[PDB]
This record gives structure tokens, C-alpha cells and sequence, in this order.
């Protein structure tokens, strides 16, 4: 989507090398917007939001509304044409499908991880959206550790270090015996 | 009309089974044992703890191979055994279903590899005397049984006690000499390679 919009601005990128270039650009100069309409209006007064990036060839590209447009696709999947809902709606549906009593605990604890959730202000927007959707009688807290990129690896290392897990492994005697249908039964 | 005793030759591979005073081991089945285990994760503080009667909900023998929803888990590994609860379950299943012998009025002889540690024999004997309440028990190395069976080769009437036996096994093959009934204790060696790792190599090359 970022490539498609960068085309609408006037900059074209098709091949995979420019795909990596745009990936870096997004990694460096993208952020989420608390209010979409207010940000668009302030963009109408485009004198303090535009930023410049230096390409390998030396060309300079000026990026304005695209900084806070592409991340909004997460909350508005309709931009790409997908008939689904945003992350906030999906999390609300998942928590609602759970039992009533555990809903309080789930609201009180919301862990997030992955490389797509490092955009500044994402936690605040998610908190605001969840509180607006959820009843306004309790407290909703968002926890955003600054090392969520490698959280999965750290958890795997800690789990491996656990003494009790030294026996849950799957050995080769196992496989000597049957097609790996054994991965599922167990080891899950 | 005294009842015959019971003869069992347990081991890593196909476990021989049958009664004494007979010329053919009636039952020869693998050591494969089923269990209703699945995927819990808490498996080192409650190995199984099957609720209700699900604990005994497991098959045994050749019928246990064709059950594709449990786990085929061999209890024995070249003599030494890690968990012996499966062994006890197999023993009760065999004695009741297959042999149909009452332990309190029968004598059981068991065979173990020569390298079996004293602890395993002591604890299995304790388990037998406690649960099965067998009036009598006896455990001996399998070499002498092989020597006695070897008499049938030729000239049974001609007593020949001397010799030596190199027996095979699913995970062990041992060497034991006999000197007119009395074997030598220090002249015994244990070979780890056996008829199982051979098949492992075969399949590894074939793959
Ligand atoms: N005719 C055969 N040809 C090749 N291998 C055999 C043959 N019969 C048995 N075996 C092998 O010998 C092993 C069984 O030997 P055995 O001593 O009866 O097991 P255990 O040690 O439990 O008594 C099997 O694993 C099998 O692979
Ligand atoms: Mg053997």
C-alpha cells in the first residue's frame, strides 16, 4: 500500500530492491495518528509535517500524509479492499467470546509483540479505541515493552532453559518409528 | 494334579510367553503398550494421572500397533528400563488376559540381562510380592536356559554341560561360557550393539 501511495505522490517503485528501500523508509519515517481527520486537516496546512529522506542515489523524497496513512490500514482494512475488521475490533471480539469473569483480567493485561507494532503512538490509539468500545467503568492498560522485537526468541530461550521442559522434547527414537504424524499428537 | 508354574521371558524385543511343561511358546508378542496420553504440557509433575477408569484404557500386543490415536511407547531399552509402571501394566494385562493365571497359586520365573543392576531386580521382586502375592519367584540368566535347550540338537542322552553361548537380543547380545554347570563370573562381557541398531542403519542408508 505504501508503494501504491508513493506512486500517487509521484515516486515509482516496482522491483524488489525498491521494495527493500520502501521497507526501510517505512521503518524510519512512519507513525500512527491519534485522529485521522485532524491529521488530514493539519496536512492541508502542509508546512510542519513533511519530511525528507535520502535515497542511495542521492535523490531526496518528501513524504507527507503517507507517514500516517499506511499504518491506518491496520485499523481500516477497507483501504486495501479486505472485508474484515481492524486489530481493535478483532481483539474486542476475541475477548468478548471468552468467559465473563476472565474478561476483567484480559482487559487488565494486554501484551503485544512483533515488528509491526513499533510505530510510536500505536499503544495510545489502541488504548483509546478499546476504552471507547469497552464500557467506561473500568481501567484498560496497555503494556509496550521496548524490546518486543525479540520477545519470542527470549521466551523460547527461557522455556528451553526450564528444567521441566528437558523431557518434553521429541527424540529420534520417535521418528525412527512413524511418519511425522507425531508432531501434532504431542509437541504442541 | 499339581498346577504347572508359569514361564515368562521378558526383554526389550518380542516378549516370549507360555506355560511350563510344553514344547512351544504359545504367545510371542512385542513389548508395545498403548496409553491414553496426548498433549498435556504439565508432563513432569503429573505424568499421566488419568481421571477415573481411563488409566486402564489401553491395549497391548500386536493389537496395540493398529491404534492410531494413542502412543506406542516401548518400556524397555536394552535391558535397563526408565519407567517401570508401564512394565507393571503390561505384566498385569498379560497375566490376566493372555495367561489367565492367578498369581497367588502359581510360580513365576523371570529372565533379565546379566548387566541388569541389582536395584531393578530388587524393586521388581518387591512389586511382584506386594501386588501379585506370588508364592514363589526365581530369576536367572538366560545363558543356561539356552545351553539346556541346545541338548535337543543331537544326542540328548549324552550329557554335555560344557560350552559357551553368545545370545542375541533386540538391544543386547552377550557372551557367557559354561564349565560343567558352573559359569565364570569375571569372564563375561556386554555388547551394546544388537539387532535393533542394525535396522536403524539400514533405514538410515535407505532413506
Ligand atoms: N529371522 C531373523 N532374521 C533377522 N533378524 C531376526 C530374525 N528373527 C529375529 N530377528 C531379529 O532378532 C531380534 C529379536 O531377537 P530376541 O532376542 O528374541 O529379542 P529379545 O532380546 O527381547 O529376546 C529382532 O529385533 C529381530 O530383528
Ligand atoms: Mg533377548
Amino acid at each position: 500500500y505504501l508503494m501504491k501511495i508513493l506512486t500517487e505522490r509521484g515516486y515509482s517503485f516496482v522491483t524488489t530492491a525498491e521494495r527493500e528501500i520502501v521497507r526501510d523508509i517505512k521503518e524510519k519515517l512512519c507513525y500512527v495518528a491519534l485522529d485521522f481527520e485532524n491529521e488530514m486537516a493539519t496536512a492541508a496546512s502542509s508546512s510542519s509535517l513533511e519530511k525528507s529522506y535520502e535515497l542511495p542515489d542521492g535523490q531526496v523524497i518528501t513524504i507527507g500524509n503517507e507517514r500516517f496513512r499506511c499504518p491506518e490500514t491496520l485499523f481500516q482494512p477497507s483501504f486495501i479492499g479486505m472485508e474484515s475488521a481492524g486489530i481493535h475490533e478483532t481483539t474486542y471480539n476475541s475477548i468478548m467470546k471468552c468467559d465473563i469473569d476472565i474478561r476483567k483480567d484480559l482487559y487488565a493485561n494486554n501484551v503485544m509483540s512483533g515488528g509491526t507494532t513499533m510505530y510510536p503512538g500505536i499503544a495510545d490509539r489502541m488504548q483509546k479505541e478499546i476504552t471507547a468500545l469497552a464500557p467506561s467503568t473500568m481501567k484498560i492498560k496497555i503494556i509496550a515493552p521496548p524490546e518486543r522485537k525479540y520477545s519470542v526468541w527470549i521466551g523460547g530461550s527461557i522455556l528451553a532453559s526450564l528444567s521441566t521442559f528437558q523431557q518434553m522434547w521429541i527424540t529420534k527414537q520417535e521418528y525412527d518409528e512413524a511418519g511425522p504424524s507425531i508432531v501434532h499428537r504431542k509437541c504442541f | 494334579g499339581r498346577l504347572p508354574a508359569c514361564v515368562v521371558d521378558c526383554g526389550t524385543g518380542y516378549t516370549k510367553l507360555g506355560y511350563a511343561g510344553n514344547t512351544e511358546p504359545q504367545f510371542i508378542i512385542p513389548s508395545c503398550i498403548a496409553i491414553k496420553e496426548s498433549a498435556k504440557v504439565g508432563d513432569q509433575a503429573q505424568r499421566r494421572v488419568m481421571k477415573g477408569v481411563d488409566d486402564l484404557d489401553f491395549f497391548i500386543g500386536d493389537e496395540a500397533i493398529e491404534k492410531p490415536t494413542y502412543a506406542t511407547k516401548w518400556p524397555i531399552r536394552h535391558g535397563i528400563v526408565e519407567d517401570w509402571d508401564l512394565m507393571e501394566r503390561f505384566m498385569e494385562q498379560v497375566i490376566f488376559k493372555y495367561l489367565r493365571a492367578e498369581p497367588e497359586d502359581h510360580y513365576f520365573l523371570l529372565t533379565e540381562p546379566p548387566l541388569n543392576t541389582p536395584e531393578n531386580r530388587e524393586y521388581t521382586a518387591e512389586i511382584m510380592f506386594e501386588s501379585f502375592n506370588v508364592p514363589g519367584l526365581y530369576i536367572a540368566v538366560q545363558a543356561v536356559l539356552a545351553l539346556a535347550a541346545s541338548w535337543t540338537s543331537r544326542q540328548v542322552g549324552e550329557r554335555t554341560l560344557t560350552g559357551t553361548v553368545i545370545d542375541s537380543g533386540d538391544g543386547v547380545t552377550h557372551v557367557i561360557p559354561v564349565a560343567e554347570g558352573y559359569v565364570i563370573g569375571s569372564c563375561i562381557k556386554h555388547i551394546p550393539i544388537a539387532g535393533r541398531d542394525i535396522t536403524y542403519f539400514i533405514q538410515q542408508l535407505l532413506r
